[PDB]
RNA sequence: UAUACAAUUAUCAUAUUAAAUUGUUAAGUGUUGAUUUAACCAAUAAAAAUAUAAAUAAUUUUUAUUUGUUUUUAAACACCAUUAGGUAUAUGCAAAUAUAAAAUUAUAGUAAUUAUAAAUUAUAUUAUAUUAUAUUUAUUCAUAUAAUUAAUAGGAUAAUAUUUGUAGUUUUUGAUACCAUGAUAAGGAUUAUAAAUUGAAAGUGUUAAUAUCAUAAUCAAAAUUUAUUAUUUAUAUUAAAUAUGUAUGUGUAGAUAAAAUAAGAAAUUAAAAAGGUAUUGUUGCCCACCAAUUUUUAUAAUAAAAAUAACGUGCAGUAAUUAAUAUAUUUAUAAAAAUAUAUUUUUUUUUUUU
């Protein structure tokens, strides 16, 4: 700050800190998983 | 020098003697150095660790209402998850020295155990004896464990000793099984432990624990016992123990326990410690 | 305050450049209050609708010995120029007195006409350092 | 500390001290009062 | 918080100067004051340019087309009655009807300070040429 | 608590281990982890992929590159384990050798003085037990060729002068 | 260094 | 937790202490007793949450 | 005034059973020029390597012998002076720490002691994992005035008070314009993520025991010099308390400000060894010359020594601004300084054939 250097980047408490650990990164498309299962597991018997 | 003059405070009816002088001083170099601590009834009582001496009727009364201060202390520290009260670091810390109470004499029947080549014969009555005494002798505090080591290996065996060695042992070292078991009857003969495993449990496995170790048997002899320098509770040898850019100024700000709670005097912005200041949304 | 001007010099702390709230500031100096406008002349520093009656003081109000100046927001009337008797307000470093009277002067007050805050200067009632300070800025010859 | 002495009844660090009574303890009245009942004054007026 | 110095005491003869100096100051603004009552009077009566700005619609178009016919056959007269002062120019505009809702909001018209430019304003620079003496607020030409 | 332990904590002040008397402070050096004389892992490799580097652009090789990265992953955890292994040699020589500050300096002259005074002792009575600490006196890059016959062309024994 | 006393 | 886990209206955050104290001295009851017996969630009733009481009864 | 060292280990000057002394080797020219040094100046530059054995132990060497000073530069380095030169290392003379001693100083009458070592004194490149400063936006910053602080006193719907209209000057002195102790500000630098705060004690006008020049206080309409302040920048512009006339100049010097927090930024870190003649400790102590005086005497430019509290130079010492200490030789305003040897009561940096 004043007259003094800035501090170093991690010097600062996490930037995201408030923010919960299952919205960092969203694990979205939840919707697919089954679907992709099926398919796999279909694909194996060919 | 336009120096500084403080005028004394006489014992009032609200401002006893001992308050005077523990809370005001007339010398105005002293002023602003820190805070002092002193201990009350109980507080005092673990600092100065008074053994109690042994007394007339209540004193064998609360000898045999005792009942097992190893568990009480166990309850006493569960007990913090009622919902009335915290789980407390201190009340751990004493089961915690309860329980590891026993490395005092654990220690030094592990030394005689492990740290003794060729004690002759453990089994024989002789020995037994020996060892019997000088232990009933560090507990109880009637020794210092370097003058009843001393006394364990300069104790009397039999006559010509080395050179019946010589009809046994090649480099002189002896079995251990002798010693363990003698070292284990020995603390459940006499009234060591309340409950009776412990003993053996303990002896067994600080020497398990010093089996990894390099150059396990042997100590230097200044560290090996009580003398005027130690080591540090963790190196003892068979012992039990083997933002970022503000908080300075934050020291206050978390969950904290607190002894004396701060005041407004003393702390311009500090809201308390259950505080929430950025809540989230609970059902 | 740095230097004590007046009694209050010793009572009031400055506070360094400190903001108050707006059209609010303790001591009211008008140093705007000569500001010339021709197409404003008539609306700006005076009242506000002309049907106004003229102030509490352009009137003897009690039984009076006499004044010694006028107040400032008294406003400047024919009889001002033409009766040919003193005038006077209080300024500063004195008193300021209405000597060669004008119609050009009628019927605004007579905060308007007088300046506040000259272009003169008196070296003498300047500390060594403030005269520097007034060269700096570029108003004293040096 | 002063010149100018506290005044019991708006000062908390009073009001709320060990010689009074906590803001955290049951706020009750402490004792009845009956003055005026016990022994009681016959009105006379300053002015007639 | 220091204590105060004291002031300075005034000045010998200032009392004169200050007299003299405010005295002859408000006679200068007698003059100062006639000549731009002058200035405010000769500018309100006298034409100025053009207020509309015409890079936009609907003042680009053609001068034989559309805006200016509605001008040259219905509202020439005013427009040059109020000598093209931005704000009647304006409002005329807002009571000739025929275009209606949009004089404000379609259409352009030149800032303050270029739309009070004497008619015949040929460079930019004439802003910064009229007269400083003159206390008529940059009413004056 | 740190009284009577007068060594305190670890990497803390005065946690330093003696050795008749003057402190440890080099261990890193030791096990080799940063030091000039530092133990590398990995050489051949980092050699072998600069000079695949140096030779041609046509043919680039990440083969060496796969090698080398190898070497390096398993690299990791070896340092983790000497760097334990080291802690606990600390610990073992604190208990086992160190005497904690408790013993004279062995490790500058001075302190050796006894020894040399038995050298002088013996120059001494070879010198029929005269001159103590008196040395031969130095004579010239070639005192022996420069001068004349009658005077000393080399250095005497002291007693001798 | 040497008005050091003063 | 800084202070034991009971509903909150046993507080009161105290005058000139950053702390807060309990309004009866000392005494403490549990979550249990302000909702209704067996109440789940401790709940005035077990049907809805607080929202969902007030737009049922809306 | 008299009135009981040690003799097992004690550092400055009275040595003593000892094997030495003597060795003729090395090195030197091609050519056109910035070497050495923190920096100056003179001005060819290369060089001088070998010896063990043996000598017997003690009893009358103490006026004897013996403890780093040395011919030859037509030979250098080195050192001293500064371009001119001096000097450049055991054939004269020269006992001398290696301890025989009785409290410090002092030529053996001076002052009353002295000397001494381990407490305490913040920075000497030791290690992955527990995860990012090199982004963005800013900077024309001004506002105070017209003197008297000293005590109580009740009214309708009340069982009767003119107490309607209650009348005893004058002996004290501080918060003042003025010396007159206390107490709360500002100021990011390593207790991190979970059910959680990015603001601190080290003190910023108004506050409680030092008094002994003075009425200085806003109730309007008022006088810029003060480090400590985010103002509106081009379509349309003064109506109610009176309310700011001035600086358009290529977003343009130097120098500066702010932020990782409901926003959106991502890759170049620290620990562990250290000294004090001071003693709440470097703003600490001390050292010599340079005046007066006091006192003893073995009177050397100007006697010596001891007490000592001025004045003036400096900055010698406490690893202390080129480390100190002892001897030696030289030098000199004064501590002292240069060189030659020994040495740590100076701080340490560490190849078991590479
Ligand atoms: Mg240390
Ligand atoms: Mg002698
Ligand atoms: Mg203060
Ligand atoms: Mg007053
Ligand atoms: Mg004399
Ligand atoms: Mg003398
Ligand atoms: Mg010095
Ligand atoms: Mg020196
Ligand atoms: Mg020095
Ligand atoms: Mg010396
Ligand atoms: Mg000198
Ligand atoms: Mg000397």
């Amino acid at each position: 700050r004043r007259g003094k250097p800035r501090p170093r980047a991690g010097m600062f408490p996490d930037k995201y800190r408030r923010v919960p650990m299952l919205l960092k990164p969203q694990q979205g498309g939840q919707q697919y998983f089954n679907h992709f299962l099926i398919r796999s597991t279909n694909d194996r018997l060919t | 020098a336009k120096r500084r003059v403080i005028v004394p405070i006489h014992p009032t009816p609200n401002f006893p003697a001992h308050f005077i002088k523990s809370a005001f001083t007339t010398d105005p170099l002293k002023e602003k150095q820190k805070a002092r601590f002193s201990s009350g009834g109980e507080a005092m009582r673990e600092v100065q660790d008074i053994p109690k001496n042994l007394e007339g009727e209540r004193s064998r009364r609360d000898l045999a209402s005792r009942g097992d201060t190893e568990f009480q202390a166990l309850v006493e520290f569960i007990e913090g998850a009622s919902y009335d009260q915290l789980i407390s670091g201190r009340r751990f810390k004493k089961v915690y020295d309860v329980l590891s109470e026993n490395d005092d004499m654990f220690i030094w029947l592990c030394h005689t155990a492990m740290s003794v080549l060729n004690p002759g014969d453990m089994r024989s009555r002789l020995i037994y004896n020996h060892l019997r005494i000088l232990a009933e002798s560090v507990a109880s505090g009637e020794m210092t464990q370097r003058t009843a080591f001393r006394f364990f290996e300069s104790a009397v065996r039999s006559p010509a000793y080395r050179e019946i060695a010589k009809r046994q042992l090649e480099g002189g070292a002896a079995t251990r099984l002798a010693g363990i078991s003698a070292a284990a009857d020995v603390m459940r003969r006499m009234g060591l432990t309340r409950r009776p495993m412990s003993s053996y449990f303990e002896l067994y496995q600080r020497i398990v624990e010093r089996s990894e170790a390099m150059t396990p048997w042997g100590f230097p002899p200044l560290f090996q016992f009580e003398e005027r320098l130690s080591l540090e509770p963790r190196l003892k040898f068979f012992s039990r123990a083997s933002g970022h850019v503000m908080t300075p100024h934050t020291t206050l700000h978390g969950r904290r326990i607190f002894w004396i709670p701060p005041t407004w005097n003393r702390a311009g912005r500090f809201l308390g410690p259950h505080v929430t200041l950025y809540p989230g949304m609970t059902p | 305050l740095k230097i004590a001007k007046s009694a209050f010099g010793f009572y009031l702390a400055r506070r360094g450049q400190r903001k108050y709230p707006f059209l609010r500031r303790p001591h009211i100096k008008n140093t705007h209050s000569m500001n010339p406008s021709a197409p404003y002349f008539w609306s700006f520093m005076t009242a506000k609708s002309q049907m106004a009656f003229l102030p509490e003081e352009n009137y003897i109000t009690g039984d009076w010995t006499g004044k010694f100046f006028v107040s400032k927001r008294q406003v400047y009337t024919l009889q001002h120029a033409t009766s040919g008797a003193k005038v006077r307000v209080k300024s500063f470093p004195s008193i300021f007195e209405f000597n060669s009277p004008s119609r050009w002067n009628i019927g605004k007050e007579m905060n308007t006409l007088t300046k506040p805050r000259m272009d003169l200067i008196d070296e003498q009632m300047l500390t060594k350092k403030q005269r520097l300070d007034y060269v700096r800025a570029g108003l004293l010859p040096k | 500390v002063g010149y100018t002495p506290v005044n019991p009844d708006t000062s908390p660090m009073v009001a709320y001290s060990q010689y009074h009574w906590h803001y955290n303890l049951p706020q009750g009245m402490e004792r009845p009062h009956s003055v005026n009942r016990t022994f009681a004054a016959p009105f006379q007026s300053n002015h007639s | 918080w220091a204590k105060p110095k004291k002031r300075p005491k005034v000045g010998q003869g200032f009392h004169e100067k200050a007299q003299k100096w405010r005295e002859e100051y408000l006679l200068d603004r007698h003059r100062a004051l006639a000549d731009s009552l002058r200035a405010y009077v000769e500018f309100s009566t006298s034409k100025r340019v053009e207020p509309w700005d015409a890079r936009f619609k609907p003042f680009d178009r053609i001068e034989k087309d559309g805006v200016y016919v509605l001008m040259r056959y219905m509202m020439e007269e005013k427009l040059q009655l109020c000598n093209y002062h931005h704000r009647p120019v304006k409002r005329l505009f807002c009571n000739i009807g025929l275009m209606g809702p949009q004089i404000t909001t379609k259409a352009r018209w030149k800032p303050y300070r270029f739309a009070t430019n004497p008619a015949g304003t040929s460079k930019a620079e004439r802003m910064y040429q009229r007269d400083k003496t003159v206390y008529t607020h940059g009413h004056n030409d | 608590d740190n009284l009577g332990v007068r060594r305190a904590g670890r990497g803390e002040i005065d946690s330093s281990p003696s050795h008749s008397g003057s402190p440890v402070f080099t261990q890193a050096k030791l096990i080799g982890l940063s030091g000039e004389e530092q133990l590398t892992m990995c050489q051949s490799e980092t050699m072998a992929l600069r000079l695949c580097m140096a030779k041609a652009g046509k043919e680039t090789c990440e083969r060496e590159s796969r090698a080398l990265d190898s070497c390096l992953g398993r690299v990791g955890h070896l340092r983790r384990a000497m760097s334990e292994a080291c802690w606990e040699f600390n610990d073992w020589f604190i208990q086992n050798v160190s005497d904690n500050h408790t013993k004279p300096f062995q490790h500058r002259p001075h302190d050796w003085r006894h020894f040399y005074a038995q050298e002088k002792l013996v120059r001494e009575r070879q010198q029929n037990g005269h001159a103590y600490g008196r040395r031969p006196k130095q004579f010239s890059f070639g005192a022996r060729y420069v001068k004349t016959d009658g005077y000393g062309k080399r250095p005497r024994l002291p007693y001798n002068k | 260094y040497i008005e050091r006393g003063k | 937790l800084v202070r034991p886990d009971v509903p909150e209206d046993q507080y009161v955050d105290s005058w000139y202490i950053c702390t807060s104290m309990t309004h009866h001295m000392g005494d403490y009851r549990p979550w249990s007793a302000s909702a209704p017996p067996n109440a789940f969630r401790f709940r005035p009733f077990n049907e809805f949450d607080a929202k969902g009481r007030e737009y049922v009864q809306y």
